[PDB]
């Protein structure tokens, strides 16, 4: 349903997200409601054992892999891919998206684009390149 | 240049040869004579 | 003022990366406004390709003037510029 | 902060986003919605309960305001269009209500 | 203890050395002296004995220039009014026209107008000692200034379509700039070991 | 600033190094002045 | 890009002071000075020692003073202990100590005294043994209680024995190149020692002092060598070709400029001026 | 949602995460001829600052080049044909008729195009009409050893334009300079720098699409050897920290629990002690840290390097580094919050949980555990304040430089000025250019190494007719002499028009190349 | 341990006492000891907005009616003659043996011409009796016996003078081992008691006003003069807190020991659940920190 | 027979002349005290 992209997960030490798909796709198979309270599992039986046990128990792959062919081309990816049940809550920071302005109207006093903004700093990127036209055009 | 002013005086409250080095300057700068400026004031009476 | 003559000149015979620009801009310009394009046209349409065509054989009018900091100034032709 | 499966596995600062970015969710704001005269609510469609969850995400009673679905995520750089950390949304799985 | 023999020792591979780095010309021995050797060419009872024999001279390698230096050590502290200007009629007499001095310590600021002005055509300048005792010009962060001719400079001048007005500028207070015996209108022209492409000339004026 | 717009990028990989896509509504909403030649007489004929 | 770091000032703030205020009196104003061949350990040690300064304080131990007459004994370690970190010698504990110390003393009993308002009778060293230090002083008695313990901590902690006037905390860090590292600014002084080489001596900016005293292109190169430096402490970059402009622009006029106010008061066009800070 | 590419991600420093972008358009023709030529995208290949470039692929692309170019690898004809049309797409761009290709590299008893021979085809489609081929040595990030003892791969050798040895990494093509995708820049200018990179972003997303590439479970898990070592040197380094307390305050390791416990108690009334018991015991468990970590990673875990799907995106250089591999593999070590480590409370004790001046490293810190296997909770405190920390941690200097530097300008006599008419520099710091056109003059055996195309591109012909060769040449050598009264001959001549007049050190330097190492340069 | 103090009294230092004593109302406020260089300490307090200072020996004495044996034997009373202590004490003794008078009678009488005008207090009663009104109602408001108030005096300056010599290390205001939570209720019930005083003073200042004027009524046994004046002041404080509710700028004219006066009301969101709670589990130190970049 | 060194110098001349006239309280040549002016905001 959702394709992450593996590049985010070094940097990030998001492990807790391969286990949580792990723990995912195991209690989605069986019908459980997969206990992940912090602070259960040891370092001596990992949590990511425990799950795998689980999943060779439904039959899938014990590491979570699943051998998987790609659609465009149709022959199979030569390196299984990991699939699991994320919980993907929607955001909602996107309520503020956007604004065109061809031309509209003018400023009382100064005749200018009523209150988007380029200068102080656009002014030293334009005189950087050396457009001396672009700037007296854009401004 | 008021608190300068000499009301009695009606000129400045300066010694009239220091208002006319600094005139003396100030018309020797204006054609881009720097040490030239500056020598004006080897002279002592 | 003085115009230096074309004996001694003292700048760069290079086509600065400034004046490339300016000089396609304004023969686009002068094309975009119904002026003579001095070379064969094989059916390009943007007012300023033309001019690119123009400069890549060297077939362009408009010589520059370059500003030295004395306050004169050389006259370069766009054909003399390298 | 205490509802994040397996919140002892990630780098601290991922848990303090995971907190801070979990107060926005877009999920349900209740369930009387008819009598509410708030300016701007949010409410989402199609929510669970997660098949990950602690203990504590049941005795809190969060089973009656659920924020988030279940979706069935491929690690895989293979559209290609996910890169800086954006990512893809089957067209179908979006077009059938998530 | 007696460490004080080995400054003025100092002052002099600072001053026998201020000659070229200007033009003029020294024997290349005042320029070799070793440390005891001071002490066997100035000598005495002590074992103190150096001072009322420390004053030599120089004459220009360029052979005009109207004219010559000489160099002397004001040693008796905070020289004053009744020893300046009464060490000026010498280099007047001599046909000295331009002279070095030294003073430690605080020369005296009501003796420094009066003799200021006569000077006129000649220049009484500047040093004291333990400010300026070992050479600043041998250093790393210091490149090789030298001087122009008005010749060079107006070659400068042109080259440049310059007014003698808008080139960088020394101070005269700047210690290179009193070591070369700078006046205020002379163009220096300094030779920069910047390491990243070659060494190359700039150039400047004093104000 | 007139004829400036601003929106939200998203990236894609079948473009060009150089090139931005844009909607066609930022090509309605944005136009830029043409004098009218022999040769581009086609194009803005069909244009308007 | 970056300012967060992994002693000296490093990051913004060194860059602030450097090429925006051009300011005098910098934080951490660091000399380097190379040492030569002439020079073994133990003299790189006892220079060390030498242009170093320290405080009566460093060398007193518990001081316990007596009432009544008016009593005060400051206790000093014992010499070999107090020449192993030091190399100042008894007498010269036993000079500065009588003057300099009576001085501090009465002057610090004075302040009080007169801040109350609103000498010296006896003095024993130990001539001998150097492990003591004894003062008599006498009172009139309707002069209130003196914190004599305070007052003679603040005495003992404000006198000096050697120092040379703005430098202290010479210190020798590890390249086969034995160095010595100081905190503070005399050139005045290293001009005069000779064990270590007069002519390769690293200084963090103060460009004010080396401008002052090593001409107006040792500025410009100094200026460059520490731009380079700042911005070499992190892994970016930035070509001697944008350093040598900025620097050969800032020493221009003849010193060296700070770019505010006084920068910004030169220039020959009046609508910039009236633009940047205050129309 | 306008959409744009990925390599100005790294330029405008964006993360397509929800920041917006102004959009201008340039009206007049002048406008959109000087932004056409002067400042269109392909021609900011290299930031002002330093040389180093700043456009280049990102983490998919990059991976997918270390698996593409990798040796192993092999394509029937189908495949080749169809990933190469993939990566060119004529037709969108133009200006080519038809796409040619090589012979394939094995030709019996099947026959297999190889994978550096299809980066070769894409160099070999995108050459101009007459440039020499590429021809190139630069080493590789991923590092030799990885592949084999005495591995072959390394470092990228490519003759003619037709890749040889070596794979293509985040050195090869991308923010890095020096590498294939800098070269064409500087060869075959940079419009062909930019169709280069677009072809290398398609290519290496068209074979993602036939392979695919995911970071699954197992990459993380360090096999039973390997964990076994992990235990045994934490089982050894038990009680690194009370050796390292009791040494820094004196005492040995068997002395009683009380005085040891007096003379902690004097410590850290103190800052300064701490100071020192800190450094102290940092340097122990670092010690520790960095020998487990050289233990375990490079051969403990699971899979080796090529298959190993995070050793991949780690030691290629896409995303991440190697202390991140450490931490979700092995352990996390001190945790340095603001310098020295954890602050002690009024009691001594640094958490509840542990007894009064307590020395055992647990305490002090340094965490045992890693993330793929789960932090305690009095590990994961400590943690937390660490984190924090960071976040905690985590415009006026630009009105100042820019007020003063507005005009600066480089007039035409080659003489950078103030504009009110004052000089600031002669030769512009010591001319040749700010970064973006001096880079190639320090590798010299690169120019040598072809020769025939950049003499195409500084166009000879045209160049020798207007310009004086033989004067500054001349009098260069004379200014090579050591003493003076010969100037640098920058100053007598000036560069732009007296093609022999060029920096001293450039002299020197291109001499003692071509006296030193000159096995290109024939006797 | 803060260094403000020590530009604050320059005779002062930076090392002090703080303690926020509370009533049974919940309605705390502080009084801090300086010790000043010279080697008493002064009982700093806040009243009115405003900073108040009067010498420790001076309420300790004017507390009880105390002998200066007491004083000494109660601070240093212990290993007979510690010098520090023994000596900063006598210093002490004499410095406020210098201005001040003998008994607690003449004291309290001192105390009351002095601070007469700043309390609210009744105007024409007595004299004395004000002096017991301060050391009831800002000394140390949450003890209510005398001796008692003397006893955490005694030992608050031993602490102090501990503290000085460095046998006691510095409390760290900065941490929650030094911290408590004020709820919602209990602010409710701190700016409900002020406005109701603040009524109190209005309807005061209204009857002495009417009296003053010549005299247009005045009868304060008829009850119609009551229900006259109570009609003429305003009588809505409903208005004043639900005013604090809707904007949050508590306007009151003593600041109930708050260091900031804005933003004491948050609207909740009920965007999402954890939005909700997370509402009403946080608490928050004051911008009057977010300010100071440390 | 404007450059920046020139302004640079001219203004520092102009602050000593005003630092100078404004020293001076009685006449050099009036000899006499004019009567002095105070201010306001
Ligand atoms: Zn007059």
């Amino acid at each position: 349903d959702i394709i992450i992209n593996p590049h985010a997960f070094p940097s990030r030490m998001t492990i807790g997200m391969f286990i949580e798909s792990l723990a995912g796709k195991a209690g989605a198979c069986h019908g459980l409601a997969q206990d992940s309270t912090p602070f259960i599992y040891s370092e001596q039986q990992t949590a990511a054992d425990y799950f795998g046990e689980q999943l060779v128990k439904a039959g899938y792959n014990y590491h979570g892999n699943e051998p998987m062919y790609s659609g465009i081309t149709g022959q199979e990816m030569k390196a299984d891919i990991y699939i699991g049940v994320v919980y993907y809550q929607r955001l909602r920071h996107m309520v503020s998206d956007f604004q065109v302005r061809t031309t509209g109207p003018i400023h009382n006093l100064t005749r200018q684009p009523v209150k988007i903004r380029f200068g102080e700093m656009e002014r030293d990127a334009v005189i950087g390149h050396g457009t001396s036209f672009l700037m007296q055009d854009r401004l | 240049l008021l608190r300068s002013t000499c009301l009695y005086c009606h000129h400045f409250k300066l010694s009239k040869v220091k208002v006319h080095l600094f005139f003396c300057r100030l018309k020797l700068l204006d054609y881009g004579l720097l040490n030239e400026s500056e020598m004006v004031e080897n002279v002592s009476l | 003022g003085k115009a230096v003559a074309k004996e001694d000149r003292t700048t760069t015979p290079y086509m600065t990366k400034y004046e490339r620009a300016r000089i396609l801009g304004t023969r686009a310009l002068q094309i975009s406004m119904n002026a003579p394009v001095l070379v064969d046209l094989e059916g390009e349409t943007d007012p300023l390709q033309i001019a690119m065509k123009e400069l890549a054989q060297k077939k362009i009018p408009l010589l520059v003037r370059r500003y030295l900091p004395d306050g004169s100034y050389e006259d370069w032709s766009v054909a003399e510029l390298i | 902060a205490n509802m994040t499966p397996f919140s002892d596995f990630n780098q601290s600062p991922r848990n303090m986003y995971q907190c801070q970015m979990g107060k926005q969710t877009m999920g349900t704001p209740g369930t009387a919605l008819r009598y509410r005269t708030d300016n701007k609510l949010y409410r989402l469609q199609t929510g669970q309960t997660p098949v990950v969850r602690p203990k504590l995400h049941n005795t809190y009673g969060l089973d009656h305001y659920p924020n988030g679905t279940n979706a069935v995520v491929a690690v895989i750089s293979y559209t290609g269009y996910d890169m800086e950390d954006a990512m893809i949304l089957n067209k179908s799985a979006h077009e059938r209500g998530f | 203890e007696e460490k004080n023999i080995v400054r003025v020792f100092r002052a002099w591979k600072t001053a026998h050395q201020l000659v070229h780095d200007r033009g003029y010309g020294v024997s290349q021995a005042e320029l070799d002296l070793t440390l005891d050797q001071f002490k066997a060419m100035h000598c005495g009872m002590g074992r103190n004995l150096d001072r009322t024999t420390l004053s030599f001279y120089a004459k220009p390698s360029n052979d005009s220039n109207k004219g010559t230096i000489y160099i002397e050590f004001a040693k008796e502290p905070s020289v004053g009014i009744k020893e300046m200007r009464t060490f000026v009629h010498t280099l007047g007499d001599h046909n000295h026209k331009t002279g070095i001095l030294i003073y430690a310590n605080s020369m005296t600021p009501s003796a420094a107008k009066i003799i200021a002005t006569v000077t006129g055509q000649f220049t009484i300048e500047t040093f004291q000692e333990s400010d300026l005792i070992v050479n600043i010009t041998h250093h790393e962060l210091v490149p090789k200034h030298i001087l122009l001719s008005p010749d060079e400079k107006k070659e400068l001048l042109d080259r440049y379509k310059l007014r003698e007005t808008q080139l960088p500028r020394i101070q005269l207070a700047d210690p290179v700039a009193r070591y070369l015996g700078l006046k205020r209108g002379e163009v220096v022209k300094i030779v920069r070991r910047s390491e990243t492409s070659g060494r190359y000339n700039s150039y400047r004026i004093c104000a | 600033v007139n004829y400036a717009a601003r929106s939200v990028i998203s990236p894609d990989p079948n473009i060009e190094t150089n090139e931005i896509g844009v909607p066609p509504v930022f090509a309605t909403k944005l136009t830029y002045p043409e004098p009218v030649t022999l040769y581009n007489f086609n194009e803005m004929r069909n244009a308007v | 890009q970056m300012t967060l770091n992994t002693n000296v000032t490093l990051g913004i703030p060194r860059l602030r002071e450097i090429i925006m205020t051009a300011s005098a009196n910098i934080q951490t104003p660091t000399m380097t000075l190379r040492l030569n061949d002439g020079v073994s350990d133990k003299r790189a040690s006892a220079f060390c020692k030498e242009v170093n300064k320290l405080v009566l304080s460093e060398v007193v131990r518990q001081v316990r003073v007596t009432e009544k007459t008016y009593a005060i004994r400051l206790d000093l370690y014992s010499r070999d202990e107090y020449q192993d970190e030091y190399g100042v010698l008894q007498e010269e504990i036993e000079s500065t100590f009588s003057n300099r110390f009576l001085k501090i003393l009465n002057r610090i009993i004075k302040s009080y005294l007169a801040k109350s308002k609103q000498n010296c009778k006896h003095l024993d060293f130990d001539y001998v043994n150097g492990e003591w230090a004894t003062v008599e002083l006498v009172f009139p008695i309707n002069t209130e209680k003196l914190l004599m313990v305070s007052l003679v901590e603040k005495a003992c902690s404000e006198t000096v024995i050697h120092e040379i006037p703005g430098i202290t905390r010479c210190f020798s860090k590890p390249d086969t190149v034995p160095k010595v590292i100081t905190e503070g600014v005399n050139l005045k002084a290293i001009w005069e020692f000779y064990n270590e080489i007069s002519m390769n001596d690293i200084y963090t900016n103060d460009i004010a002092a080396i401008l002052r005293i090593y001409g107006v292109e040792a500025a410009r190169n100094a200026i460059v060598h520490e731009v380079s430096s700042v911005f070499g402490v992190y892994g970016i970059a930035v070509d001697p070709r944008h350093l040598s402009l900025i620097a050969d622009y800032m020493t221009f006029e003849g010193g060296y400029k700070a770019f505010n106010r006084m920068g910004i008061e030169y220039n020959t066009s009046p609508f910039a001026k009236m633009s940047f800070e205050t129309t | 949602t306008i959409r744009m590419h990925y390599a100005n991600c790294n330029s405008y420093n964006a993360d397509f995460d929800g920041d917006e972008m102004n959009m201008h358009f340039p009206q007049s023709t002048n406008a959109r001829s000087e932004a056409q030529f002067i400042a269109n995208t392909d021609s900011q290949y290299l930031v002002p600052t330093s040389g180093d470039p700043l456009r280049g692929l990102i983490q998919d692309h990059v991976v997918m080049g270390v698996w593409l170019t990798c040796k192993d690898t092999f394509y029937t004809r189908d495949e080749y044909q169809q990933l190469l049309f993939q990566a060119l797409k004529p037709d969108e761009t133009g200006m080519y008729g038809r796409i040619k290709t090589l012979p394939p590299a094995i030709q019996r008893p099947g026959i297999y195009w190889t994978g550096k021979q299809i980066i070769s085809s894409v160099l070999l489609n995108l050459k101009p009409s007459d440039r020499p081929g590429l021809n190139l040595k630069s080493k590789a990030k991923v590092p030799g050893k990885y592949w084999s003892p005495d591995s072959e791969e390394g470092s990228v050798l490519f003759d003619d334009g037709e890749l040889l040895c070596g794979i293509l990494d985040k050195s090869s093509f991308g923010a890095s300079a020096f590498g294939l995708v800098h070269s064409v820049h500087e060869l075959y200018g940079p419009d062909i720098a930019g169709r280069l990179l677009s072809v290398l972003s398609r290519l290496f997303t068209a074979y993602a699409q036939m392979r695919g590439f995911t970071c699954r479970m197992d990459d993380l898990r360090l096999d039973e050897q390997g964990d076994n070592w992990r235990r045994q040197l934490l089982e050894n380094g038990k009680s690194f920290g009370l050796e390292a307390a009791s040494e820094y305050v004196g005492l040995s390791t068997d002395s009683p629990i009380a005085l040891l416990n007096a003379n902690l108690e004097e410590v850290y009334r103190d800052d300064e002690k701490l100071q020192g018991l800190d450094a102290a015991m940092k340097g122990k468990m670092n010690g520790l840290t960095s020998s487990i970590i050289n233990k375990c990673i490079p051969d403990g875990l699971l899979t080796k390097f090529p298959y190993n799907h995070m050793q991949t995106m780690t030691v290629s250089g896409a995303k991440g580094s190697n202390v991140n591999v450490s931490q979700i593999s092995c352990l996390l070590g001190q945790q340095e919050l603001e310098g020295r480590r954890v602050p002690l409370m009024v009691s001594g004790k640094s958490l509840p949980s542990f007894v009064p001046y307590e020395t055992s490293a647990k305490s002090g810190g340094f965490i045992a555990s890693r993330f793929l296997t789960g932090i305690a909770p009095q590990e994961y405190y400590f943690h937390c304040m660490a984190g924090r920390e960071g976040l905690i941690d985590t415009g006026y200097l630009q009105r100042c430089l820019m007020k003063h530097l507005e005009g600066l300008c480089v007039q035409y006599d080659h003489t950078v000025r103030d504009s009110d008419g004052s000089i600031v520099q002669f030769h512009y710091g010591e001319d040749s250019l700010d970064v973006t056109k001096q880079k190639h003059l320090t590798q010299f055996e690169f120019s040598a190494k072809n020769y025939k195309s950049l003499i195409q591109k500084y166009k000879v012909k045209s160049v020798l007719s207007a310009v004086d060769s033989e004067t500054a040449s001349s009098y260069a050598k004379k200014a090579l002499k050591k003493p003076y009264k010969y100037d640098p001959v920058l100053d007598k001549y000036p560069p732009s028009r007296y093609l022999g007049s060029v920096s001293e050190k450039f002299q020197r330097a291109v001499d003692e190349y071509t006296q030193k190492n000159p096995d290109k340069l024939i006797a | 341990i803060r260094p403000s103090f020590a530009n604050r009294g320059t005779s002062y230092s930076q090392y002090g006492l703080s303690i926020r004593c509370v009533r049974p109302d919940q309605s705390s406020l502080t009084n801090t000891l300086h010790y000043l260089n010279n080697g008493v300490t002064m009982f700093r307090f806040h009243w009115r907005k405003n900073e108040y200072l009067i010498p420790s020996m001076m309420i300790l004495k004017a507390l009880l009616e105390t002998s200066d044996k007491e004083i000494f034997e109660g601070i240093v009373g212990k290993d007979l003659g510690n010098t520090f202590l023994t000596d900063r004490v006598e210093l002490m003794l004499r410095a406020y043996k210098s201005y001040g008078l003998y008994s607690q009678t003449e004291t309290l009488q001192y105390l009351g011409s002095k601070f007469r005008v700043v309390l609210g207090v009744a105007e024409d009663l007595t004299d004395v009796e004000v002096g017991r009104f301060l050391l009831q109602k800002v000394v140390l408001v949450h003890l209510r016996e005398a001796k008692d108030k003397f006893r955490l005096l005694l030992f608050m300056i031993r602490k102090l003078y501990a503290l000085v010599a460095g046998e006691c290390c510095a409390d760290n205001p900065d941490s929650p081992q030094h911290q408590e939570i004020l709820l919602g209720g209990f602010l409710y019930g701190q700016i409900l008691k002020e406005k109701i005083e603040d009524w109190l003073n209005s309807i005061r200042a209204q009857i002495n006003l009417d009296v003053r004027r010549s005299a247009p009524g005045v009868d304060f046994s008829d009850r119609k003069y009551l229900t006259r004046v109570f009609s003429k002041i305003n009588n809505d404080i409903g208005t004043k807190l639900q005013y604090f509710l809707s904007t949050g700028n508590l306007v009151s004219n003593t600041g109930l020991d708050l260091q900031q006066a804005t933003g004491y009301t948050v609207v909740a969101e009920k965007l999402n659940f954890y939005r909700f709670l997370s509402h009403f589990r946080m608490v928050h130190r004051g911008a009057f920190f977010a300010e100071l970049k440390t | 027979q404007l450059t920046t060194l020139l302004l640079h110098e001219r203004k520092k001349v102009v602050r000593a002349f005003y630092h100078a006239i404004s020293s001076r309280k009685q006449c050099d040549n009036c000899q006499s005290f004019s009567p002095n002016f105070r201010k306001e905001g």
